[PDB]
């Protein structure tokens, strides 16, 4: 036969806008595709992405960053009036800690 | 946490009890609905983790790569089904099913407590990925890629195992938190690094490392569209979450560890960024492209700074991004034309107007226009490295020119210049191609308004 | 607005004004159709320094291998009109 | 005629139905580690006149 | 004259860019509606010491009202 | 641009070619009027002093003495037309230039605008599936059995035929399309 097998042709492709000049590109069924497009617009962009990033913009703060802030306005105004430092390169105690009795 | 992980196994019977012709709208309903309900992880605290139970606790690192695993779902399925629309009803439940067990998988692998349990689910992952390139690939090439992408992995994986049970019969305990309150030093000897080695190789094979990155561009070329977006997205963050948490055991050797592992990555970066400069395939250019950002978030993790950490969290979620949507943008072209080769199609801007604009931001976000994430990732850990060593400078600034350089010449490669007279199927933009690509990039620009949610727990 | 719509009757005025302000070629004696080397006995470097004249006129160059072709005024305002989209 | 609507869009509970019952799993385990509530030297408290735990 | 130009469909690109743009919008001007009502009539809590016998709520602790419920 | 190329050039060829060369650098040389008319006149008077030498080695051994003198003498800057290959817009409107298949695709709102235009348009359409074969056929008679060798192509010579390969010769976009 000058063949090697039995094969199909390779088909050409389906354009979607022929059947459907405004085919959305989700189905080649009108109804179910035109619903498709309304699913993921709906769910994609009215409730993930506006809600969801009002919800993250109005996110309670857990990370306790103006609970340091008012802290820290706390011990500053305190340690200042006092004429304390402002601050100490020891954060423990010398007291509770026992250094090593022999260094030599 | 099971209040996500249930809802993904009940995707999965859901699917397979679908009418032939609701699959991907339920699909896409219910995907969407568990991303919104992974939101909620967000809400993390400054001084440690959540921790729900004995087996699943969320960090404010795992939480940003949770919710852009449970987005990338539903964008996977617009991609997909457009090139499967001939395929069988069955095949078509499968490949989905493959998608669900992926995404399940992942999920677990980000909160696991323990080690041993999250070697196990980030080994699962191979499955459905491999399964997924070798079976709904286009070309022969594919099985190479799967055999490549298969043994590459557990070539690094195995003996991880095997300094993992070591590990635990040794300290008497894998769980994430006792591991790091009762971290002890590693001395200097030679059973020490090479439990160093066992324990980086396979996040380092994961991300990849210059050197051993050959199976990426084979298995992120041969695969079908959703494969290279999990595959670029996702799936190379495990190494990177991996190493992060695995370094907290490894000090004080890695101050010397780290040295050939660093120089490989900037040199590497430098070549990869080069290579992207003389390449005839449009997604092995965007292969290359990932590789070189991972070898920055590399970088990054090797030299151990509350900075370099931030900026690779952040990194690591912009270039998922990203990277994503460059691969949606090109099998676009291919879909069109049939062919990867980036002169093939030329002028698309006079064809594909809305498209160009995609392209445009796309191609800018890769560059690191500020004040994307891409850039704020990009800077911090240009940051940790000056202060590392001054000289860092003049590899990272290469970079940066290599880069915009690459990028601009895709775009105007592709955009630009006269369209190809032969070429007269160049049909309009779908509906479904431009909410893909918007649903890529809005997140992008949202995240840059609020950029503390990618930044980890270093923050 | 812009430079008015080229028309071939305009075309043609040209290249005749152009062709009559030429010292070697006698103005009555020129026709649209009169060839340049047989009915006017001109040389290949007269046909070349034509076809700059009819360049600098209409502000384009015509390239060598088409130039060289063009033989009486009709080739010289048909190569112009089709260059220019020229149709009434 | 509500029997074919069921029939064709039933596949529609699984999804929120997981939900809640991963809700009430999570619940379930918080349940188990409450070795430790109102013990902490941070959050040690004395209860209300009515209440009968600081959490659930 | 008036020529007839030849350009690429239009139509497609606008009906999604229209189509986006009713969806954000739909969502999104309720929640602004809501926002500037919920600012403008129940304020922002005032900083405030807690009185003797007194134990807040975990949700007391936050100022905003949006961020309290 | 509008003919066929020939497998070489002829020697009255390459001299008429290297004679425009010269006398464009010159200009770009000599930017006045008068001037430029003093030395173009010069100019041709050397060009024409050789004319008559019946000896072809010593021609063109002369066309290598003048092309290696241009080059020598050749303007570095010198005047291109705005639209030639090397000019300020040579090409500005290519990126208006749009093809003529994407009205295929308009909507058919878009092509209720215009009714027209398309039913013009149908009506070339129908002559081109019409005239098709037969400018193929001719292009299979008229071809010689070994191949073309060059790339002219034969006219319309039946009662109605066309010009074969004439599609997107006609159909070009424009030269200011928008
Ligand atoms: C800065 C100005 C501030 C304005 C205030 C309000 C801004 C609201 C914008 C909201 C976000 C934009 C949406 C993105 C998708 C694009 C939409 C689209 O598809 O087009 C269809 C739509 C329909 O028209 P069409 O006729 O169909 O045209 C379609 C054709 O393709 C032809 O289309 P085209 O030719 O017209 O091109 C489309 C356009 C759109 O394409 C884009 O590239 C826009 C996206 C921006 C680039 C993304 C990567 C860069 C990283 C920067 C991240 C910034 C984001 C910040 C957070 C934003 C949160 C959403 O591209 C451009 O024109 C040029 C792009 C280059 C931008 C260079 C600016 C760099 C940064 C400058 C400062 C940014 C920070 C501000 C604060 C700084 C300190 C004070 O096109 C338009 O209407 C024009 C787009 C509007 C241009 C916006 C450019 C500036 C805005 C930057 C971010 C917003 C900052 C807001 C903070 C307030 C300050
Ligand atoms: C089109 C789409 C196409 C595609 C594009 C892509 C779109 C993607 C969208 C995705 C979803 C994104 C959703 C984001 C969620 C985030 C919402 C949020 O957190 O809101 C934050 C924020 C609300 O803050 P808050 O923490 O909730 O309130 C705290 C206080 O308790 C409140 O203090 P208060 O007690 O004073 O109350 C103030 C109250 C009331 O304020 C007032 O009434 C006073 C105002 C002044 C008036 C005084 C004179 C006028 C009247 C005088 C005459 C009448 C009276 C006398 C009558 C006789 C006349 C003589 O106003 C408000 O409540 C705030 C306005 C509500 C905005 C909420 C935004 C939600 C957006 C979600 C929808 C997303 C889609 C967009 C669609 C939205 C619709 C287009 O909203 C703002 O954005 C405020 C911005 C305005 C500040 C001024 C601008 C400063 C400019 C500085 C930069 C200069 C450089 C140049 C750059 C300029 C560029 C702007
Ligand atoms: C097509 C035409 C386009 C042009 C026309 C557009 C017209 C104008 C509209 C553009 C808006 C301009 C932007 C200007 C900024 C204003 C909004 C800003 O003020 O809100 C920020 C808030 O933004 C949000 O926080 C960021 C959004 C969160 C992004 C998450 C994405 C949602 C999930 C989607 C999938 C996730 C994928 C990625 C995985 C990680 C402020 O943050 P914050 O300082 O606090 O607020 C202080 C007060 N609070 C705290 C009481 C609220
Ligand atoms: C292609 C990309 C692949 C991925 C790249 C992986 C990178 C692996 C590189 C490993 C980094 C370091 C490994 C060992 C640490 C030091 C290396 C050694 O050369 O340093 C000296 C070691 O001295 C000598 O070099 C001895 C080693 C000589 C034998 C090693 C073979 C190296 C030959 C190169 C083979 C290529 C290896 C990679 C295969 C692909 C230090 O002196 P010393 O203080 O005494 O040893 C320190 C350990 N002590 C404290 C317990 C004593
Ligand atoms: C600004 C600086 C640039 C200037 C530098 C240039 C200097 C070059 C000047 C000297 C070069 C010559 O003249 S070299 C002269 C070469 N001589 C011959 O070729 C003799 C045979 N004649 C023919 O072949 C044709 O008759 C022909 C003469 C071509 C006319 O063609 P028509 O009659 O059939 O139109």
């Amino acid at each position: 036969p000058t063949i090697r097998l039995q094969e199909d042709p390779d088909p050409e492709d389906e354009n979607l806008y022929e059947k459907n000049p405004d085919s959305h590109g989700y189905d080649k069924d009108p109804i179910v595709d035109l619903w498709n497009m309304r699913v993921v617009f709906f769910f994609g962009f009215s409730i993930v992405l506006v809600l969801g990033s009002t919800f993250v913009a109005y996110l309670p703060d857990y990370r306790m960053q103006e609970w340091a802030r008012r802290e820290a306005e706390r011990l500053v105004k305190y340690r200042e009036a006092n004429g304390l430092p402002l601050m100490e390169s020891n954060c423990f105690d010398p007291n509770k800690i026992q250094l090593p009795e022999d260094e030599d | 946490m099971l209040k996500i992980i249930i809802p993904t196994t009940m995707l999965l019977p859901m699917t397979w009890m679908s009418k032939h012709n609701m699959i991907w709208i339920n699909a896409t309903v219910h995907s969407l609905l568990i991303s919104l309900i992974s939101l909620s992880l967000l809400n993390q605290l400054g001084e440690n983790s959540l921790n729900f139970s004995l087996t699943f606790f969320s960090d404010s690192l795992s939480a940003p790569l949770l919710v852009l695993t449970t987005w990338l779902l539903p964008l996977m399925l617009m991609a997909s089904q457009s090139h499967l629309s001939k395929e069988t009803t069955t095949r078509k439940k499968l490949y989905i099913t493959m998608l669900i067990l992926l995404q399940l998988f992942l999920i677990m692998t980000f909160t696991a407590t323990e080690l041993i349990l999250f070697y196990i689910l980030f080994e699962a992952t191979l499955v459905p990925t491999l399964i997924i390139i070798t079976r709904w690939g286009n070309q022969t090439e594919r099985l190479n890629a799967g055999l490549y992408f298969l043994f590459y992995t557990l070539a690094g994986s195995l003996p991880l195992l095997v300094a993992l049970v070591y590990i635990q019969n040794t300290t008497g305990s894998l769980n994430f938190l006792i591991i790091h309150y009762w971290s002890h030093p590693l001395s200097n000897s030679w059973s020490n690094i090479f439990m160093w080695l066992a324990c980086i190789m396979a996040f380092m094979v994961k991300m990849p490392l210059y050197g051993l990155h050959l199976w990426l561009p084979k298995a992120h070329v041969e695969a079908p569209i959703a494969g290279s977006m999990v595959l670029a997205a996702v799936l190379l963050k495990l190494g990177g979450y991996g190493m992060m948490r695995i370094t907290t055991i490894l000090n004080p050797l890695t101050n010397y560890m780290a040295y050939p592992f660093l120089m490989l990555s900037m040199w590497g970066m430098i070549m990869t960024s080069s290579i992207c400069l003389r390449q005839t395939d449009l997604k092995s250019l965007i292969a290359y492209s990932s590789v070189s950002h991972m070898a920055l978030v590399i970088v990054a993790i090797m030299i151990q700074t509350p900075w370099s950490f931030m900026g690779a969290t952040a990194l690591m979620i912009a270039h998922g991004l990203t990277s994503s949507m460059l691969f949606c943008l090109a099998n676009t072209n291919y879909e069109r034309v049939h062919s990867r080769t980036m002169i093939l199609a030329r002028g698309l801007q006079t064809l594909l107007p809305l498209m160009a604009t995609w392209w445009l931001v796309a191609s800018l976000t890769n560059l690191a226009l500020p004040p994307s994430i891409n850039l704020i990732g990009e800077l911090f850990i240009i940051t940790a490295s000056f202060s590392w060593s001054n000289i860092t400078i003049i590899l990272m600034g290469m970079n940066m020119m290599i880069t915009a350089l690459y990028s601009l010449y895709m775009l105007i490669t592709t955009q630009r210049g006269k369209y190809t007279h032969h070429i007269n199927n160049i049909k309009p933009s779908f509906t479904r191609e431009n909410a893909l690509m918007a649903l890529h990039i809005l997140p992008l620009l949202l995240l840059t308004l609020n950029p503390k949610m990618i930044l980890g727990p270093l923050y | 607005s812009d430079a008015p719509p080229l028309t071939l009757e305009a075309i043609k005025d040209r290249v005749l004004y152009v062709l009559k302000l030429y010292d070697k070629i006698d103005p009555e004696k020129l026709s649209v159709n009169s060839h340049f080397m047989k009915d006017l006995g001109l040389d290949s470097l007269d046909q070349v320094e034509i076809i700059m004249a009819m360049e600098d006129e209409f502000g384009f160059e015509i390239p060598d291998i088409d130039a060289e072709k063009l033989m009486c005024p009709q080739e010289i305002v048909d190569y112009i009109a089709d260059k220019k989209d020229v149709y009434e | 005629n509500v029997l074919q609507i069921v029939r064709d869009h039933w596949v529609h509970i699984l999804v929120p139905v997981g939900f809640v019952f991963g809700c009430y799993l999570d619940r379930r385990s918080d349940e188990k580690l409450t070795a430790f509530r109102n013990k902490s030297l941070l959050f040690k408290r004395e209860l209300r006149p009515n209440e009968e735990v600081t959490w659930k | 004259k008036r020529l007839f130009i030849i350009k690429p469909s239009g139509f497609y690109d606008r009906r999604f860019l229209k189509l986006m743009r009713f969806y954000i919008l739909l969502t999104g001007i309720p929640v602004a509606i809501g926002i500037t009502l919920v600012n403008v009539f129940i304020g922002e809590a005032e900083l405030a010491d807690i009185p003797e016998g007194y134990v807040p709520e975990h949700w007391e602790y936050f100022k905003h009202p949006i961020s309290r419920w | 641009a509008f003919s066929a190329p020939a497998a070489y050039l002829t020697h009255q060829q390459k001299v008429l070619r290297l004679y425009k060369r010269a006398l464009r650098h010159l200009e770009s040389w000599c930017v006045h009027r008068d001037k430029y008319r003093y030395f173009a006149c010069l100019m041709r008077a050397r060009f024409d002093e050789h004319k008559n030498e019946k000896d072809m080695v010593k021609a063109t051994q002369l066309l290598r003495q003048a092309e290696e003198e241009f080059w020598y003498g050749q303007h570095p800057q010198p005047y291109i037309f705005p639209e030639s290959p090397g000019g300020t817009s040579y090409e500005r409107y290519e990126c208006y230039k749009v093809p003529e298949w994407c009205l295929d695709d308009w909507h058919p709102s878009e092509k209720a605008m215009y009714p027209d235009y398309f039913a013009k348009r149908e009506q070339w359409k129908r002559l081109r599936r019409e005239s098709w074969e037969r400018e193929v056929k001719q292009l299979q008679e008229e071809t010689p059995p070994g191949g073309p060798r060059t790339e002219a192509l034969p006219p319309a010579r039946k009662e109605g035929d066309l010009p074969p390969l004439w599609w997107h010769i006609v159909t070009r976009p424009r030269e200011r399309p928008m």
